[PDB]
């Protein structure tokens, strides 16, 4: 069970696609609970789950559909090897894709530095690139940059 | 069957579900060989449980202008979904006596005239029942089909 997010701007905004070891598929929101959606954060390396978004708002998802249900416990690591449910096939339609929004939205990197670990930090937000601000910004902040 | 009883209006069971939809023609002797979703694969829970009422479920009670219920009144019997009453003949006390106890209103009891008013005027269900000395309800006593 492989998830990934696609069709978000955001770093960890996007619609929801689940790799059944060989093919991505979509996921319809009724099989979607919060539980399922917090380990999804936490596999991709985002931390958590914000909201929830069905419609397909995030981007109108194509390829087939899968009807499996997840039914999580919510600590679960992986999707993998958190226990489904199957369902009859052709229950959902793809106007009903299920969207997550996580936490970890920030972008910053290093730039101009010779070394790629030493640069300038930068930031981007509001779609523009821009230069951290040096006031209010010490140790702490550089360690976990 | 007289009936198809849901939402564990008959009790909550404990143990695990076994069966999800299932769909049968109606005819089929046992009852695996209906359709359904697949052994031990289930998407309900233990407040959903099915009870099935047959057609020979017996019930015994006393009917009176002022109650539904009361230890002095027409006797009435249960069957086949309807309500039916009782002949007075080969009428014995010990008969009388296993109506009463069933019932929990008296240890012996005694045959009154019939009243003036009676309601409904429903069938007779069953005639001639002789009630041998040692079984407390009326469904163990003899009587004519
Ligand atoms: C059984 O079904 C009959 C016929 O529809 C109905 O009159 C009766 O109320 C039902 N009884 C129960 C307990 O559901
Ligand atoms: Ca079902
Ligand atoms: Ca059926």
């Amino acid at each position: 069970r492989e998830p990934r997010l696609v069709g978000g701007d955001i770093p960890c905004s996007g619609r929801v696609e689940v790799k059944h070891g060989d093919t991505w598929g979509s996921i319809c929101d009724s099989d979607f609970s919060l539980e399922a959606a917090s380990v999804l954060c936490r596999e991709l390396q985002c931390g958590t789950v914000v909201s929830i978004l069905g419609g397909a708002h995030f981007g109108e998802g194509n390829g087939q559909i899968w009807a499996e249900e997840f039914q999580c416990e919510g600590h679960e690591s992986h999707l993998s090897l958190c226990p489904v449910a199957p369902r009859p096939e052709g229950t959902c339609s793809h106007s009903r894709d299920v969207g997550v929004v996580c936490s970890r939205y920030t972008e910053i990197r290093l730039v101009n530095g010779k070394t790629p670990c030493e640069g300038r930090v930068e930031l981007k937000t509001l779609g523009a690139w821009g230069s951290l601000c040096n006031s209010h910004w010490d140790i702490e902040d550089a360690h976990v940059l | 069957a007289i009936n198809a009883t849901g939402s564990a209006h008959f009790g909550e069971g404990t143990g695990p579900i076994w069966l999800d939809e299932m769909k049968c023609n109606g005819k089929e002797s046992r009852i695996w060989q209906c359709h359904s979703h697949g052994w031990g694969q289930q998407n309900c829970r233990h407040k959903e449980d099915a009870g099935v009422i047959c057609s020979e479920f017996m019930s015994l009670r006393l009917t009176s202008e002022a109650s539904r219920e009361a230890c002095a009144g027409r006797l009435e019997v249960f069957y086949n979904g309807a309500w039916g009453t009782v002949g007075k003949s080969s009428m014995s006390e010990t008969t009388v006596g296993v109506v009463c106890r069933q019932l929990g209103c008296a240890d012996k009891g005694k045959i009154n005239p019939a009243s003036l008013d009676k309601a409904m005027s429903i069938p007779m269900w069953v005639d001639n029942v002789q009630c041998p000395k040692g079984p407390d309800t009326l469904w163990q006593c003899p009587s004519s089909p």
